[PDB]
C-alpha cells in the first residue's frame, strides 16, 4: 500500500 | 541493515525517563524515554498508572501517527475536521499578485493558496467546538440527550453546525467513536466521554488523476473549509504525498499533531506531540524520536504540506492522555 513511517 | 520497524520494549512502571529540555520552541527524546514520560503522566485510567501494552508500544511505533494513535486508542480517521481560510486574501493576491522569480502560476496559485490558511484560527476553531460538545454531554446520559443539547447551543450561538445533516462526520462523531460504545469506555454514556483534538499536516493536489502541476505544486480549490462552518472534507484525503519536482527529490506524505484538552488559554504555549518517523534503530533511518513542539513550531510546518487540519474526536474521561497540562521534556 502507500507507505506510513515518514520515509521519503 | 534492515529498516524493518521495530516494536519499542515494554518499561517498567516505575522506570523514570531520563532529562530533556526543550530548545527554541521544541523538545525531543527517543521513543524507548517517551515511553517512560508517557507512563508517568498520561497512562491513568481511573488514575491508576498503567504500562503501555504491547499494542500500543506497536502503534506508537508507526511515527508521527503514533502518538495519536496510541492518545485516542484509534487510527485517526479525520472524519471531523476544521480549518480557516482568507477566501478574500486567496482571491486578491491572485487578482492583484505576481509569481514571483522562479515561479509557475500553478506553483504561485498553489502558494498563495497555501498561505491563505490561517492555522491559529483553524486551532481556534476546533476549540471552540470541542467545548461546545462537552458542555452538550455534561450531563447527557444517551446520545438522543447529547445531540439535543449540541443542536440547542448551536441554534442560541447561531452557529451554521446546527444546520449539519444528522448522520453528517459532525452530529455522528460521537456514535462513531469506538471507545463509546465500548462497556469499559464511554458504555453509550455521553457523559463518561470527552472532547479530544489533534492536527494533520498533508498535500493538496491528491487526485491521481488530475495535471502533474497539481501533484507538484498544488490544487487550491482542494481541501478548502466551507463557509460558516469551517469544516473540511477529508473524504478525498488518501494519504498521497506531494509529488516530486526534480528527481531524488522526497517528500513526507502527513504529519500528525496530538493536542488533546490542553487548558491553556494561549494558543502560542499549547504543546503538540509528534514523531519524526518510524522506529528503526538497527535500520536507516534510526530510532523514532518523540517531538513536543509549541504551537508555531508545530503550525509552521514543512513544504512537503500546504494543507492543515484540525480533527475532533472522542476518548473516554477515564483515560489521562488529554490531561489539563502537557509539560515538554522532563522533569
Amino acid at each position: 500500500d502507500i507507505p506510513i513511517g515518514s520515509k521519503m | 541493515d534492515s529498516d524493518d520497524r521495530v516494536t519499542p520494549p515494554a518499561e517498567p512502571l516505575d522506570r523514570m525517563p531520563d532529562p530533556y529540555r526543550p530548545s527554541y520552541g521544541r523538545a525531543e527524546t527517543v521513543v524507548n524515554n517517551y515511553i517512560r514520560k508517557w507512563q508517568q503522566v498520561y497512562s491513568h485510567r481511573d488514575g491508576r498508572k498503567q504500562q503501555m501494552t504491547e499494542e500500543q508500544r506497536e502503534w506508537l511505533s508507526y511515527g508521527c501517527v503514533g502518538v495519536t494513535w496510541v492518545n485516542s486508542g484509534q487510527y485517526p480517521t479525520n472524519r471531523l475536521a476544521f480549518a480557516s481560510f482568507d477566501e478574500d486574501r486567496f482571491k486578491n493576491e491572485l487578482k492583484n499578485g505576481r509569481p514571483r522569480s522562479g515561479e509557475t502560476r500553478a506553483e504561485f496559485e498553489g502558494r498563495v493558496a497555501k498561505e491563505s490558511f490561517d492555522e491559529e484560527k483553524g486551532f481556534q476553531r476546533a476549540r471552540e467546538v470541542a467545548s461546545v460538545m462537552n458542555r452538550a454531554l455534561e450531563n447527557a446520559h444517551d446520545e438522543s440527550a447529547y445531540l439535543d443539547n449540541l443542536k440547542k447551543e448551536l441554534a442560541n450561538g447561531n452557529d451554521a453546525l446546527r444546520n449539519e445533516d444528522a448522520r453528517s462526520p459532525f452530529y455522528s462523531a460521537l456514535r462513531n467513536t469506538p471507545s463509546f460504545k465500548e462497556r469499559n469506555g464511554g458504555n453509550h454514556d455521553p457523559s463518561r466521554m470527552k472532547a479530544v483534538i489533534y492536527s494533520k499536516h498533508f498535500w493538496s493536489g491528491q487526485d491521481r488523476s488530475s495535471s502533474a502541476d497539481k501533484r507538484k505544486y498544488g490544487d487550491p480549490d482542494a481541501f478548502r473549509p466551507a463557509p460558516g462552518t469551517g469544516l473540511v472534507d477529508m473524504s478525498r484525503d488518501r494519504n498521497i504525498p506531494r509529488s516530486p519536482t526534480s528527481p531524488g527529490e522526497g517528500f513526507v506524505n502527513f504529519d500528525y499533531g496530538w493536542f488533546g484538552a490542553q487548558t491553556e488559554a494561549d494558543a502560542d504555549k499549547t504543546v503538540w506531540t509528534h514523531g519524526n518517523h518510524y522506529h528503526a534503530p538497527n535500520g536507516s533511518l534510526g530510532a523514532m524520536h518523540v517531538y513536543e513542539s509549541k504551537f508555531r513550531n508545530w503550525s509552521e510546518g514543512y513544504s512537503d504540506f500546504d494543507r492543515g487540519a484540525y480533527v475532533i474526536t472522542f476518548i473516554p474521561k477515564s483515560w489521562n492522555t488529554a490531561p489539563d497540562k502537557v509539560k515538554q521534556g522532563w522533569p
